[PDB]
C-alpha cells in the first residue's frame, strides 16, 4: 500500500456469453406478456426481436 | 430438345438463389441478423457494425 | 492468477443492474454486445470468471 494506482491489486470478473441457438437459462428481469397469434405484431422470443 | 429455354429459366432461378444466400454471408460484422445487432449494441458502435 | 475460478450460473434472472450501485467499476469495458442495453437480453450459458 505505497506505490501510485500502476501495481495496486485490481480484481478482475470476466463474464463470458455464448449467445447461440440454444435453450436460453440466463434471462434478464423483463416482464412477459400475453401471446396474441392472428395479428402481425412485433415479437421478441428469448432476444430474437 | 428444349434446352436453350431452360437455359434462360435456370440463369434466372440461380441469379435469385444466390442474392437470396447472400443475406447469411457476415460482411466483417459481428452476425448477420440486423435485428440482432440493433438490439445487443449501443447505438454509436452499432452503427460500425 | 494461474487458478483462475469459474462459477458458472444457469436457470436464474441475471439483473446487471445490481452492479452499477456496487462499488465504482471504472473498467466496465465489454468488449461484446453491448455496456447498457443487457437486461433486455436472454443467455444460453453465462461462465464468469475471477
Amino acid at each position: 500500500p505505497t506505490y501510485g494506482v500502476g501495481h495496486q491489486p485490481y480484481r478482475v470478473v470476466v463474464l463470458s456469453f455464448e449467445l447461440l441457438h440454444a435453450p436460453a437459462t440466463v434471462c434478464g428481469p423483463k416482464k412477459s406478456t400475453n401471446l396474441v397469434k392472428n395479428k402481425c405484431v412485433n415479437f421478441n422470443f428469448n432476444g430474437l426481436k | 430438345a428444349l434446352g436453350k429455354l431452360q437455359d434462360v429459366v435456370n440463369h434466372n432461378a440461380q441469379a435469385l438463389n444466390t442474392l437470396v444466400k447472400q443475406l447469411s454471408s457476415k460482411f466483417g460484422a459481428i452476425s448477420s441478423v440486423l435485428n440482432d445487432i440493433f438490439s445487443r449494441l449501443d447505438p454509436p458502435e452499432a452503427e460500425v457494425q | 492468477v494461474y487458478a483462475w475460478n469459474r462459477k458458472r450460473i444457469s436457470n436464474c434472472v441475471a439483473d446487471y443492474s445490481v452492479l452499477y450501485n456496487l462499488a465504482p467499476f471504472f473498467t466496465f469495458k465489454c468488449y461484446g454486445v453491448s455496456p447498457t442495453k443487457l437486461n433486455d437480453l436472454c443467455f444460453t450459458n453465462v461462465y464468469a470468471d475471477s
